[PDB]
């Protein structure tokens, strides 16, 4: 559950991320495969090397979903029904993995936003990533 | 933990640049702002009402420096983290009864803090190495629960 | 996020608790305090003896909250709003404990509603308690 | 782990009445129903598309027996759960990489199954005795991580 403040915070920081979302989404994925190689088991057919055009493209995809979630913060369950179907029902991703991409995405943002990643932003972005994770790990269809 | 030859090298190189009077408080600081229930264990620290109170709190800075010191110790004994953290594990597990999950959260926001400071220098490979450490440490602190 | 099946299952089940709610909430609590001694730090002044009338009284309030939670299953943040402040703002309860009480509620239920506690219902009930717990652990006011 | 003698007898008495052909399957099945992501680990069992499918799956009931057995062992070596499960921890930690939280979830669904079958007999005190065994087994299994 996001407080009006969390939403204000999320929309604000995500705006700051601006055009760089896809990039960050890709850097997040890479940080995760490196730090937690077990996550790689989910992307067997992907080329997970550093410059992977595949990882870069999947990254834009992860970011647009987030940008979408940020845009429908009040209506995420409905907003992300497809993705939830994909992750919860279809891929059955261990929810432990979301805390990992979440952490890697925060770390990514911490490394790119030395001027805007404030404790409050960090906190709101964490709660936000957690909701998103809760939605994609719930079989509510 | 493991840490390859080049890894410990990276960890070490980076830690040398860590400000020991500030980072500890930055992490313990964000631990409280981001994971608010952790504040239940620091009521004796004073005003933690807002992120500004938390971050600018004297006891949070002074305590965090100690936390940072436990990490530095870890870095010097990566091949014996559980031994290094034995005392702390009894304190955090048997005395304070801190759920091990928070040991993991502190370790991660630490990483975020390190990331926030080093920016581009905190590369995925560098982060990867630090996750190893922070995982050893957390596991070490939770040893008394095993 | 609860599926429509979950709301069905949860209501079917919880409704069978009826007049038993206060008792079951008490038993869950006791089960919790006995099984996870640390949870007792949140009730220091509390008389937690086996028959504690205080415990029985408290479990009545807990169990009723859950009934109200079930009723407004599509609006728990508004419904449980006050309980959220209490647990998250005021009590700063560590989220882990909500997993223990939940499990204890579940054990209690299973011990009392053998026929109703089917895998599917046990599944909804878990999800449900997982939502209540999220709400009660989120600061949004 | 430490079980009072009075506890070890309550646990022992109860377990002697446990249907060793079914209990493990009920527990494994509910794990998969209640925590669907765990299914990814047993996808070769076949049809697990629904609760009844899961609970009706032969390989689930079959494999469940092995699980219950493991529990019977630890129950016969509460003094050395870590060593008793060294081989299982190698399997679940190094080969499968099952997150240690899942080990806790299975023990807990076992506890719900025991409550389900014994009803009122599974008293708070007896449950607590079981939460000890169960947490110890999970810890033992996660040993290869620790
Ligand atoms: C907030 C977290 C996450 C978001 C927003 C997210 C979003 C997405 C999106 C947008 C897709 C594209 C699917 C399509 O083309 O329709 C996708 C696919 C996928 N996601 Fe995630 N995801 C998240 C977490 C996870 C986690 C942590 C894992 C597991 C480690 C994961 C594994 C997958 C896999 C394996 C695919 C399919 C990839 C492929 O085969 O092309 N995702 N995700
Ligand atoms: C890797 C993580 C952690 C490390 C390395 C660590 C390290 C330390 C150290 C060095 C001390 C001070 C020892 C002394 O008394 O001189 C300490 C004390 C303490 N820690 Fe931690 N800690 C960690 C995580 C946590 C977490 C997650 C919590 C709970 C949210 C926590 C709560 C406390 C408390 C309450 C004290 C005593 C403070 C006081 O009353 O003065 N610690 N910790
Ligand atoms: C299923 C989740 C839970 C529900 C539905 C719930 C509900 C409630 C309710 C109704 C109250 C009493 C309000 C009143 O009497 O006016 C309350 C108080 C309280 N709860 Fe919870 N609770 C939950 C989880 C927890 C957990 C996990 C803990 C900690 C182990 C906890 C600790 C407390 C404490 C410390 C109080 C205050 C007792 C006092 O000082 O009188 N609760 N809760
Ligand atoms: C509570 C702790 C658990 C116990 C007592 C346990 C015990 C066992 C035992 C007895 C085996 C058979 C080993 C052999 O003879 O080769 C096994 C295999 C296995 N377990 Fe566990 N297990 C536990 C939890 C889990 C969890 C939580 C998962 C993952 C969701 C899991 C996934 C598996 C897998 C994949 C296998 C092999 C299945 C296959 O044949 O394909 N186990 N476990």
């Amino acid at each position: 559950v996001l407080s009006p403040a969390d939403k204000t915070n999320v929309k604000a920081a995500w705006g700051k991320v601006g055009a760089h979302a896809g990039e960050y989404g890709a850097e997040a994925l890479e940080r995760m495969f490196l730090s937690f190689p077990t996550t790689k088991t989910y992307f067997p057919h992907f080329d997970l090397s550093h410059g992977s055009a595949q990882v870069k493209g999947h990254g834009k995809k992860v970011a647009d979903a987030l940008t979408n979630a940020v845009a429908h913060v009040d209506d995420m369950p409905n907003a992300l029904s497809a993705l939830s179907d994909l992750h919860a029902h279809k891929l059955r991703v261990d929810p432990v993995n979301f805390k990992l991409l979440s952490h890697c995405l925060l770390v990514t943002l911490a490394a790119h936003l030395p001027a805007e990643f404030t404790p409050a932003v960090h906190a709101s972005l964490d709660k936000f990533l957690a909701s998103v994770s809760t939605v994609l790990t719930s079989k509510y269809r | 933990v493991h840490l390859t030859p080049e890894e410990k090298s990276a960890v070490t190189a980076l830690w040398g640049k860590v400000n020991v009077d500030e980072v500890g408080g930055e992490a313990l600081g964000r631990l409280l702002v981001v994971y608010p229930w952790t504040q239940r264990f620091f009521e004796s620290f004073g005003d933690l009402s807002t992120p500004d109170a938390v971050m600018g709190n004297p006891k949070v800075k002074a305590h965090g420096k100690k936390v940072l010191g436990a990490f530095s110790d870890g870095l010097a004994h990566l091949d014996n983290l559980k031994g290094t953290f034995a005392t702390l594990s009894e304190l955090h597990c048997d005395k304070l009864h801190v759920d091990p999950e928070n040991f993991r959260l502190l370790g991660n926001v630490l990483v975020c803090v390190l990331a926030h400071h080093f920016g581009k220098e905190f590369t995925p490979p560098v982060q990867a190495a630090y996750q190893k450490v922070v995982a050893g440490v957390a596991n070490a602190l939770a040893h008394k629960y095993h």
